[PDB]
């Protein structure tokens, strides 16, 4: 048995309407529950069965639903409310689905982007770690490319992304590129590329070893 | 169960038939 | 009704994984018990469920491996899984089965993080990352701190001893190719601050004693 | 409280792991229980019951038909001049209890009482949220892995009068009955069962029935007067294999010693009547090794043979065929009411 959202990664606004679906592969006669997760936590429940609400929980929130479709619904986002929502099967395997997580829409943001070259300290140890950071943006999506001498670098780099910043639902992103002591004297320009629906077109910050 | 063919079988037997539940019974 | 767990949460390949889980607020006498992991990234799996009878009710893909079980004097209740892989890797949550007999999980544990890697415990190298007048984003400079090859998470990361809250950015770990974790903290301050104002990103590591203070300075 | 009718929620302690069937179908269409009943005795309480007409009985029915559907399948079935086929891989099977919820507002009913015949008023009646755990055994003539009397020997009908109604014998002692396919004919079977105990059961029935129908009548057992195979035989399913077992032996008896235990002569068959449908099915061969059954035989029914016309005389079947009879058997006891 197979449990299927509606594609996950949400954006809505507080004070909006909400409603996210649960498809089983095989028909369920309310064996069902919906969870909400923020990082880090273990989930809470929310609804049973389908449509039965867990004590406690605010009326803004009901579920519906029997057999393949189902469905949860927030008649009115609060922050609060915001969270990944897992559906689960309540017998058999007790299989969940893959989760929906639901962020906070806001206006379109550029990123700030500064390079930070690597320590004195480090390169005696044999590698050498430069910093692409892109602080403070929205969307989520960004690409962000490295290039030594004008050559675009292998995939080696590798990236990470906070979560969405409080109050100003933002968010923030950096990617470090990785290389020997050997290989880093060996180039003299460094730059990194960044590509973001915010920007008119993509912006670039290098230096020179 | 087919009740006519139960029937029809039993007979030959000597006997009625009938139905027990999806099968066929004679008397 | 509150869940506790405990158990030692870094382990081989090949070894056992062993939690705990204590209920405090309730009896087990006619209730479920049952466990749950969430590998990283990933959705929530059900483990298992026990009952004060004694019946043992395992996941599938886990049946030879896992043994579940009732400390009846304690009011606690165990999970065992031998022969652990790279794969079990995850967090670990204990959860009380609400009844009707509609089922389910209310209330949970904190959850127990469970990493599994050959990889030996390894405390941080801290290395600036400096600010300069290239970087000076119409009179806001960045800076931070590159915290390296440490095994296992997690980290903890403050700047100026709790002091400096505003425009701090902690990343999530990553995994490099090592089997050991990287991070970055970088923070956001007025150019006009750096001559006048010490910046001193805090790393605490305690899987292996290990913490750092190291200062930032422009160049 | 009058008796009502509405969707039951099923109960199991299937395990999850067990790729047997009815585990497999257990864990997925039912819920763990009970966590407890866990009392509920109702004082100075008296309250009729029919056996006879429970919509439970009906309910369970279709429960045990989708189990089968989904569990064993047939190669080719035919039903109302419709083929159906599909692939038959073979299965794990083993019948494991099952229990029987009541919903929300609603609660089920049991009869205590010692003598209980199956209708009419209880004067030792109780409560619960569940039945206990019944094996969805599918048999005819026999009932196997069933619940004892719990003081004599019981028989139950809807109409004792009426020689169409089945009679349901309950046991208050077990026999073991020993099945099988020997390792290396391969649809060939055999079971085995004490000589003595089985003539001290018929005994002690046709004692009951001496009871019922008056001490001048002599008691008679004789073979299916015929049919289906299904009901001429004990038939039965044993580890996804169909067994059709020869019970001349075991329903050839009077009033007016030789072998310890009676051996009756068994086949395997692929192609079977359905006992869910009215249709024929054809089954892939037996599996390899030894297949063995040990069951309690717990119950049995039986028809009796009308007349007259010179009476004085009773003669009794083997029956069944209508697994409704079977889950009654269990289901006796209980009703489901409406809290209002
Ligand atoms: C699990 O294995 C450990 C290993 O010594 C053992 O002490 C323990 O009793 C086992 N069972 C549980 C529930 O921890
Ligand atoms: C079972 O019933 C028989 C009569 O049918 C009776 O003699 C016997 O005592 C009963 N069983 C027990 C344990 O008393
Ligand atoms: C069962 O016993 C009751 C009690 O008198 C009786 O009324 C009822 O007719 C009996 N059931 C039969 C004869 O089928
Ligand atoms: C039982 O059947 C007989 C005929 O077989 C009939 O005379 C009698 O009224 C029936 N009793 C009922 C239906 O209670
Ligand atoms: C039937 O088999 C059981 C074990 O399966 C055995 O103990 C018993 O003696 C057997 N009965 C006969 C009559 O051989
Ligand atoms: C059942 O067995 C008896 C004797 O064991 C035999 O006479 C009878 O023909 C058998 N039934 C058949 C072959 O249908
Ligand atoms: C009755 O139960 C025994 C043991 O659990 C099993 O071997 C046998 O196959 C069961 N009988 C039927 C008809 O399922
Ligand atoms: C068969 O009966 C014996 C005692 O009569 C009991 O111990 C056993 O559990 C029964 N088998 C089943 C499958 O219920």
């Amino acid at each position: 048995i197979q449990m299927t959202q509606s594609p996950s990664f949400v954006s809505a606004s507080v004070g909006d309407r909400v409603t996210i679906t649960c498809r089983a592969s095989q028909g369920i006669s309310s064996y069902l529950a919906w969870y909400q997760q923020k990082p880090g936590k273990a989930p809470k429940l929310v609804i049973y069965a389908a449509s039965t609400l867990q004590s406690g929980v605010p009326s803004r929130f009901s579920g519906s639903g029997s057999g393949t479709e189902f469905t949860l619904t927030i008649s009115s986002l609060q922050p609060e409310d915001f969270a990944t929502y897992y559906c689960q099967h309540l017998i058999g395997l007790r299989s969940f689905g893959q989760g929906t997580k639901l962020e906070i829409k806001r206006t379109v943001a550029a990123p700030s982007v500064f390079i930070f070259p690597p320590s004195d300290e480090q390169l005696k140890s044999g590698t050498a770690s430069v910093v692409c950071l892109l602080n403070n943006f929205y969307p989520r999506e960004a690409k962000v490319q490295w290039k030594v001498d004008n050559a675009l670098q292998s995939g080696n780099s590798q990236e990470s992304v906070t979560e969405q910043d409080s109050k100003d639902s933002t968010y923030s992103l950096s990617s470090t590129l990785t290389l020997s002591k050997a290989d880093y004297e060996k180039h003299k320009v460094y730059a990194c590329e960044v590509t973001h629906q915010g920007l008119s077109s993509p912006v670039t910050k290098s230096f020179n070893r | 169960x087919n009740l006519h063919f139960c029937q029809l079988r039993c007979k030959s037997l000597g006997l009625l038939g009938r139905c027990a539940x999806t099968y066929c019974a004679c008397v | 009704v509150q869940l506790q767990q405990w158990g030692a949460g870094l382990l081989k390949p090949s070894e056992t994984l062993s939690l705990t889980c204590g209920v405090y607020g309730e009896s087990l006498s006619g209730h479920y018990w049952s466990w749950v992991r969430q590998p990283p990234g990933k959705r929530l799996e059900w483990i298992g469920e026990i009952k004060h009878n004694g019946s043992p009710n395992y996941h599938p893909s886990l049946k030879s491996r896992v043994t579940i079980s009732l400390d009846m004097s304690k009011n606690q209740f165990s999970l065992n899984l031998t022969s652990v892989t790279a794969a079990d890797t995850a967090v670990y949550f204990c959860a009380r089965r609400s009844n009707w007999p509609y089922l389910p999980f209310d209330p949970w544990g904190q959850g127990t993080l469970v990493t599994v890697s050959s990889a030996s415990t390894k405390g941080p190298s801290v290395f600036p990352l400096a600010p300069s007048s290239k970087s000076t984003s119409g009179g806001t400079a960045a800076l931070g701190c590159l915290v390296k090859d440490y095994f296992p998470e997690p980290v903890t990361v403050s700047w100026n001893s709790g002091a400096l809250t505003s425009g701090v950015h902690t990343f999530p770990a990553v995994l490099q190719s090592s089997g050991l974790y990287s991070l970055s903290s970088v923070v956001t301050v007025p150019s006009s601050s750096l001559g006048t104002q010490t910046y001193i990103c805090n790393v605490n590591h305690k899987p292996s004693n290990t913490k750092v203070d190291k200062k930032v300075e422009p160049k | 409280w009058k008796e009502a009718t509405t969707t039951l929620f099923c109960a199991s302690d299937a395990k999850a792991y067990d790729t047997e069937v009815h585990n497999v179908w257990a864990t997925h269409a039912c819920v763990p229980t009970d966590p407890n009943p866990q009392e509920v005795k109702l004082e100075n309480v008296t309250e009729n019951f029919n056996m006879w007409k429970n919509n439970m009985v009906e309910q369970m029915h279709e429960d045990i038909i989708s189990l089968w559907d989904q569990s064993l399948k047939p190669c080719v079935k035919l039903t109302g001049g419709s083929v159906i086929t599909q692939a038959c891989p073979k299965v794990s099977f083993e019948p494991i209890p099952i229990h029987y919820c009541a919903p929300a507002g609603f609660a089920i009913l049991k009869c205590n009482d010692k003598k209980f015949n199956g209708t009419g008023p209880c004067t030792n009646v109780s409560t619960v949220q569940c039945t206990h755990g019944i094996r969805p055994v599918v048999s005819t003539q026999l009932l196997l892995n069933g619940s004892l009397a719990e003081e004599e020997i019981v028989i139950r009908s809807e109409n004792f009068t009426n020689n169409a109604k089945t009679i349901i014998v309950q046991l208050n002692e077990s026999v073991v009955i020993n099945c099988t396919r020997p390792n290396n004919d391969i649809r060939q079977a055999h079971c085995n069962l004490s000589k003595t105990q089985w003539e001290n059961t018929l005994e002690q029935i046709a004692i009951k029935l001496k009871e019922q129908f008056g001490n001048n009548k002599t008691i008679i057992f004789n073979p299916s007067s015929g049919g289906d195979p299904e009901i001429v035989t004990h038939s039965f399913n044993c580890g996804g294999e169909f067994f059709y077992c020869n019970s001349t032996q075991l329903f050839t008896w009077n009033d007016t010693n030789t072998g310890r235990n009676i051996t009756l002569p068994c086949r395997i068959k692929q192609i079977i009547n359905m006992w869910q449908e009215v249709g024929k099915a054809m089954y892939a061969p037996p599996i390899r090794g030894q297949i063995r059954c040990s069951s309690n035989i717990t119950g049995l029914l039986l028809t009796r043979d009308g007349g007259k016309d010179t009476n004085g005389t009773e003669i009794f079947r083997p029956g069944g065929g209508d697994m409704r009879d079977n889950w009654r058997s269990e289901l006796y006891k209980y009703k489901v009411v409406k809290i209002e």
